[PDB]
């Protein structure tokens, strides 16, 4: 009658991701996520502490996928086929338009970073995501006639949700990303109240209380009327639109004239991923880019994506435009380490590119996260409004969660559960 | 149909392109292939009939019923011999037996009134005995025309 | 090690052991331990401590600062355990007593930092690393490690369970080559089987599994003799302990000519009479998978594993244990027989499959499963009646029903069967109400089913027939996975299909092919990939709907499109029909032109290989050359071969590799043979084959990144 938990992955890290939980008659893996920065089979969780029994499909009953960004859904894939598991996985529905497309990306990444032992093949791809049942928000539905789970509303990424899974009389939701001082990019995070046994949570922004459209709009116009360059390095999608929008909106608004450039290939959602942005929440100055006009003088703004500066575009096209005064790159991301955006954010400008060489830098860096998340004054707000039995932190670090706990305890006078990586957390109801 | 407006306007306000009657307008509107949702569906009456005599003959023509009031076969009949198609796929929101039996348990009703279909399981299908309302005590069912007595004293 | 990286180690030390500085990073530490494990355990360990008495320093501060971060602490006991892995090693870190003063009091052991799941897994890692010779087991003796580790292995967090176990099993392993340590291992691992208390036991169990299975010293059956009476008689209890780990046990024990030599399948008799319908299964399929065994047993153990579908068909028109758990629920119900099934079906392909293996059985039992999920059978009993009543309109009793009905194929026999199964899969397929999970294993098992029937035959032309009508429904679900998953399967009978004019005449008389074509405007973008497989693994054979309107589709998808997936397929298309032999140059021409400014890298992949197939179809070495230099691989060759991504550099080297080669054994030749040659291909062959992060991840630049701590750098989604 118990309901276990355990976090597979995102314990006290931001890495890894994968929550496995078991509520009394069922098992339900929550978030099978990712993490870069290694190379070998230590990226991916460890299945194995689930496979001590018969193999998975008679094990579990589905898996559900918060959102597209590839620490909570670039697993599957992995998890899908090598493992083995035949079972239905409900995600919601603009992620099983996007997700396909940041794995088949961040796969180009795999296979170029020499790492493609125990991996995934793009047939893997389709004969995953072959295996999902969308749900639509708010719409609750039905598997193994007990287990009923249901959507919502908390954005941070076009598709994201808050999942609520019930087996009758006891129910655990869980949270993604979500965001509640409403910020103009989609919205506030809207949870009923349900009153939960459980509500789990991300800790991302935690230690700290709209500057940010303002200064980089000002960092981008000073150094695009000196003619110079921008780089703004983004995944084929994601951050990306979050700021073509931003870009256009500020410059119809005064109508300037520097050709701006976002290259994605391996799809053009820059007018597609408008189509799914209206369900829940096409452009003039954006032309497409590619490697001729990437060098003409003039004043300059890129968009690459091989990602967290990895090879392919961004790489290059920076190693290029290193030596140069008045050029300026901005990173919107966090970045893994072992990559040379993880040199650049963090001091180093003395770099050394393929062979003995030496590359000098002599740009502006900044670090202007325009990610979507929460902190104290939304997450106790949140709690407030799901009055919750238990709450349990992920996705965030040691001490920013060791300081949240004393508070959450001592306002709401409720109790929250810190597990570390793959320690056992039961609570009975 | 002769309600197309109204019906629109209350579906609304509380491509398809409705028309009052296959007279009148209608008749300039026609290009084929189409697809003509219609009248009463028992077909017996209002405009279906006219189709279902104008396209009997074509192989390639398709009916699709997708209601359950009239059973479909009776129905059909005095069409025949036909030589189109005729798939039945119904669609019916309504509460099924294993929703029934869990809405059951949880309202927990003191007592249960229902048609005679129902405490057996349904004559085409003899053999399943799972589609019949379970419930305890057993339902008090009624026939056509019949005067119950729900057995409670004040 | 390497003097470029040495001169960094002291101020990388000092920063380490200095925490006013801002913590460390987690893949730092990992990536550094691991250059230090491999530069050290391939050369001496010593001559390092020795030229840089700076490491020895960090080691010496960790049991001193007192103040370490949470994670540092278990870089440095990871270190200490991989360094001390030689004698002399061993000798040199122990002056002044650090070995016993970090994995001792003095270090983490005691102090409050015991909270972490993580410096504890670091300290039993380099426990494990450090156990290598017999003075290191004589110091986790006479100090004390087992004490504090048989406590450890109990704790919450099983990453630090399966390393305590996995480290009692090396330490046994090691020392037996009785000893205090291992006659101290077999007595504890002895009174805890005999205990009461279910995680306990558990630990014992797997620590005894893995013992067993991996080593087989003459110890190991002298004490599994011992053990035998203890663990047997576990199975005394009216709930079994550890259900599964003793399932493994057994199977790890009894795969072996030694252990069998009485005990042994007579306890494994005892528990297939005594093992509840949940764990019995995968015993009793283990015990089949061996190819030794007392054939009793093995009768015991096929009929206790055939007891569902045998007893599911005296419940329809053609022991009571298994059948109470047949009438308990839906989820029980269908868990059962959907691992019978599984295991029924893993034991088909085996060669040591009983005698005589039934197959008439079998396939009667599966139809009759299929058809009863679908829910159009015929009770006979109140069994029956109530299983068609729990069982239909399931999915995983469905789902594994269809593989195993579809790995049915090895079983040789007369067509009667194989109609007997198509009369049910064509059931299956138009079955209003199937979930696009089903659909799938259907078509693969209608296909494994319809390519093994000993022209044609009498009856694949009816089937046909009432089948196409089939295929021309799913193909228009309005669900992309069926949208997929039927043109698939018309691909899979156009492969293996395509030289029989009877099968010709169901499909051009059906009205696939008329939907197919269609189908490439279809909005998601998988269906319009597969949809263009589907058209070129078609129109290889000739069977067009009522050439060249097929490949203008494809130039035009190929030229401007919304994804990627349809490009990189088209492209594989190409490459099929050019392989095959279904103006060439001009086709050559109009495809490379426009497939070299595509933006994707698989596309330009695939590209270089289209024009490696042409070269070698191709490849009087002057005009062959200039007719090859007409389409212009040598511009799209020295135009990517620098290029942004990898993967094409490695096509392309590769490809030029060839070109080389070929040219070496017979514009101008001479300008040709120049321009190829001016350029270095070998140098370029190695640093391409190295990986993209080879720089980033040598160990200087780690060092680099890492001593380097101090910028904008918090964490967040990638
Ligand atoms: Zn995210
Ligand atoms: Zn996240």
């Amino acid at each position: 009658p118990e309901i276990r938990v355990t976090p597979l992955g995102a314990g006290q890290d931001v890495g890894r991701s994968c929550i496995l939980v078991s509520i009394a008659g069922k098992n339900v893996m929550l978030d099978c996520g990712m993490h870069m920065g290694f190379n070998d089979d230590r990226r991916f969780p460890d299945f194995s502490y689930i496979t001590q029994n018969g193999r998975l499909t008679d094990f579990l009953d589905c898996v559900i996928i918060s959102h597209f960004h590839l620490d909570h859904c670039g697993a599957l894939p992995y998890f899908s086929e090598m493992v083995g598991y035949d079972g239905p996985i409900y995600m919601t529905h603009p992620t099983q338009a996007i997700c396909p497309i940041l794995l088949e990306d961040y796969r180009k990444i795999a296979v170029d970073k020499k790492g493609e032992a125990n991996f995934f093949t793009s047939q893997m791809i389709k004969d995953c995501m072959k295996k999902v049942v969308a749900v639509h928000l708010h719409q609750t539905v039905q598997v193994d006639d007990e287990l009923e789970i249901k959507a919502y509303y908390a954005g941070h990424v076009l598709g994201a949700a808050m999942f609520q899974i019930k087996v009758g009389s006891e129910s655990v939701v869980y949270t993604g990303d979500y965001n509640m001082t409403p910020d103009r990019h989609l919205g506030a995070a809207w949870i009923d109240k349900c009153r939960p046994n459980l509500l789990i949570t991300e800790s991302t922004y935690a230690t700290t209380i709209r500057c940010r459209e303002r200064d980089f709009l000002k960092k981008v116009h000073e150094t695009v009327e000196r003619g110079g360059k921008v780089l703004i390095p983004v995944f084929a999608l994601g951050r990306a639109q979050e700021l073509c929008i931003l870009l256009e909106t500020f410059w119809e608004r005064m109508n300037l004239k520097v050709p701006i450039y976002f290259s994605t290939g391996l799809t053009e959602k820059a007018n597609h991923y408008y189509k799914l942005f209206i369900p829940w929440t096409e452009f003039k100055h954006i032309k497409a880019f590619d490697r001729a006009f990437a060098d003409n003088p003039g004043p300059m703004v890129v968009f690459a994506t091989p990602g967290m500066l990895h090879a392919g575009q961004s790489l290059q096209i920076f190693r290029k435009w290193a030596g140069n005064e008045k050029n300026m790159v901005i990173m919107p991301g966090y970045c893994v380490q072992g990559t040379v955006g993880h040199k650049i954010l963090s001091g180093q400008r003395k770099l050394e590119m393929e062979g003995r060489q030496v590359l000098e830098v002599k740009m502006q860096v900044e670090y202007m996260s325009f990610s979507a998340h929460a902190d104290a004054k939304g997450i106790m707000q949140l709690v407030g409004q799901a009055e919750p039995e238990s709450v349990l932190l992920v996705h965030g670090e040691a001490k920013k969660m060791e300081f949240l706990k004393q508070k959450i305890e001592q306002e709401l006078r409720v109790n929250c559960y810190m597990p570390a990586n793959g320690e056992t957390v039961t609570l009975p109801t | 149909s002769p309600v197309a407006n109204s019906s629109l306007e209350f579906s609304q306000i509380f491509k398809l392109k409705h028309y009052p009657s296959i007279h009148g307008d209608f008749s300039n509107d026609f290009r084929q292939p189409c697809v003509v949702f219609t009248g009463h569906p028992s077909l017996r009456f209002g405009d279906v009939v006219h189709f279902m005599e104008l396209w009997g003959k074509s192989s390639l023509n398709t009916v699709i019923f997708t209601e359950p009031d009239f059973s479909y076969l009776e129905a059909l009949a005095p069409y025949q011999p036909l030589a189109m198609k005729c798939i039945y796929c119904p669609i019916d929101t309504r509460l099924n037996f294993i929703q029934v039996s869990k809405l059951l348990k949880e309202v927990q009703p003191l007592h249960v009134v229902c048609p005679e279909q129902y405490t057996q399981p349904p004559p085409a299908q003899s053999h399943r005995m799972d589609l019949m309302i379970d419930c305890q005590p057993p339902a008090m069912s009624y026939r056509r025309a019949e005067v119950l007595a729900l057995p409670f004293k004040r | 090690m390497d003097p470029e990286c040495a001169q960094l180690l002291p101020a990388l030390c000092a920063v380490l052991v200095d925490p006013r500085q801002p913590v460390a990073d987690d893949t730092c530490l990992e990536k550094l331990l691991d250059w230090f494990k491999t530069v050290t355990e391939g050369e001496s360990s010593v001559v390092l401590l020795q030229e840089h008495p700076c490491l020895v320093e960090l080691l010496s501060h960790v049991l001193k600062v007192q103040d370490l971060s949470s994670g540092v602490l278990s870089f440095s006991l990871r270190l200490a355990g991989t360094f001390a892995a030689q004698e002399n090693c061993f000798q040199y870190l122990q002056q002044g007593e650090l070995l016993p003063g970090l994995f001792g009091e003095p270090g983490p052991l005691g102090r409050a930092t015991w909270a972490v799941p993580t410096v504890r897994s670091g300290w039993i890692q380099g426990l494990r690393s450090l156990a290598q010779h017999p003075s290191a087991l004589r110091f986790l003796a006479d100090h004390g490690a087992v004490d504090t580790i048989f406590s450890l292995q109990g704790d919450s967090s099983l990453f630090v369970a399966s390393a305590a176990s996995q480290l009692l099993v090396h330490v046994l392993a090691l020392s037996m080559r009785w000893p205090a340590c291992a006659q101290k291992i077999m007595d504890h691992v002895e009174e805890s089987l005999c205990s009461a208390a279910t995680p306990k036991v558990t630990q014992a169990l797997n620590v005894l599994t893995t013992t067993f299975g991996r080593c087989q010293s003459p110890w190991t059956e002298a004490l599994w003799v011992r053990l035998s009476p203890r663990v047997a008689c576990l199975l005394e209890r009216d709930p079994i302990p550890a259900a599964h780990s003793f399932v493994d046990l057994l199977l790890c024990v009894a795969r072996s000519p030694v252990f069998s030599s009485g005990s042994l399948w007579e306890t494994v008799a005892r528990a297939l009479s005594c093992l509840g319908p949940t764990h019995m299964g995968p015993l009793a399929l283990g015990i089949l998978k061996l190819e030794h065994c007392p054939q009793a047993l093995r009768t015991q153990a096929f009929q206790v594993l055939l007891q569902p579908l045998a007893c599911v068909l005296k419940a329809t028109v053609q022991d009571a244990t298994t059948v109470d758990t047949l009438l308990a629920s839906k989820s029980s119900c269908a868990g059962l027989l959907c691992r019978t099934l599984a295991h029924l079906e893993e034991l088909q392909p085996l060669p040591q499959r009983p005698s005589p293996w039934p197959q008439a059985s079998l396939l009667g039992a599966t139809v009759t499963v299929l058809r009863l999920c679908d829910g159009s059978a015929a009770p006979a009993s109140s069994v029956g009646g109530h299983l068609c009543g729990t069982l239909a309109g399931c999915v995983r009793v469905q789902r594994a029903a269809l593989d195993f009905l579809g790995t049915l194929s090895q079983g040789t026999g007369p067509q009667e069967l194989v109609t007997q199964a198509l009369a049910v899969l064509l059931e299956c397929l138009e079955s209003p109400g199937s979930s696009p999970t089903v659909l799938k294993k259907a078509f693969q098992a209608t296909l494994r089913w319809l390519l093994s029937s000993p022209d044609l035959g009498p009856l694949i032309p009816q089937f046909l027939r009432e089948l196409f009508p089939v295929l021309q429904k799913r193909l228009c679900h309005p669900c992309w996975e069926v949208r997929d998953s039927a043109l698939e399967f018309l691909t899979q009978l156009s492969r293996h299909w395509g030289g029989q004019a009877d099968f010709r005449c169901a499909l051009l008389a059906s009205e696939v092919p008329q939907l197919a074509l269609q189908l490439l405007q279809d909005p998601e973008s998988y269906v319009r990939a597969s949809a263009v497989t589907a058209m070129g693994q078609l129109s290889s054979q000739g069977l067009h709907a009522p050439r060249q309107s097929l490949f203008l589709e494809l130039l035009h998808i190929l030229s401007v499109d919304s994804e990627g997936f349809p490009r990189r397929a088209v492209m594989q298309v190409f490459t099929e029909w050019l392989r095959d032999g279904h103006d060439t140059e001009q086709f050559v021409a109009t495809v490379l032109q426009a497939a070299s400014r595509d933006l994707d890298w698989e596309v330009r992949a695939q590209g270089l290989e289209l024009a490696l197939v042409f070269l070698g179809q191709t490849l009087p070495l002057t005009e062959a050359l200039r007719a090859l230099c007409h389409v212009g691989l040598f511009d799209f060759a020295f135009c990517a071969l620098f290029d942004c991504d990898r993967p094409v550099a490695q096509k392309s080297c590769d490809l030029l590799l060839f070109l080389r080669d070929k040219i070496a054994s017979y514009q101008e030749p001479e300008a040709v043979l120049a321009m190829l040659r001016s350029l270095d291909l070998e140098g370029l062959r190695s640093t391409l084959a190295e990986s993209s992060d080879h720089v980033e991840k040598s160990p200087q630049s780690l060092l680099q990144d890492m001593l380097a701590t101090g910028g904008f750098l918090e964490a967040d989604c990638y």
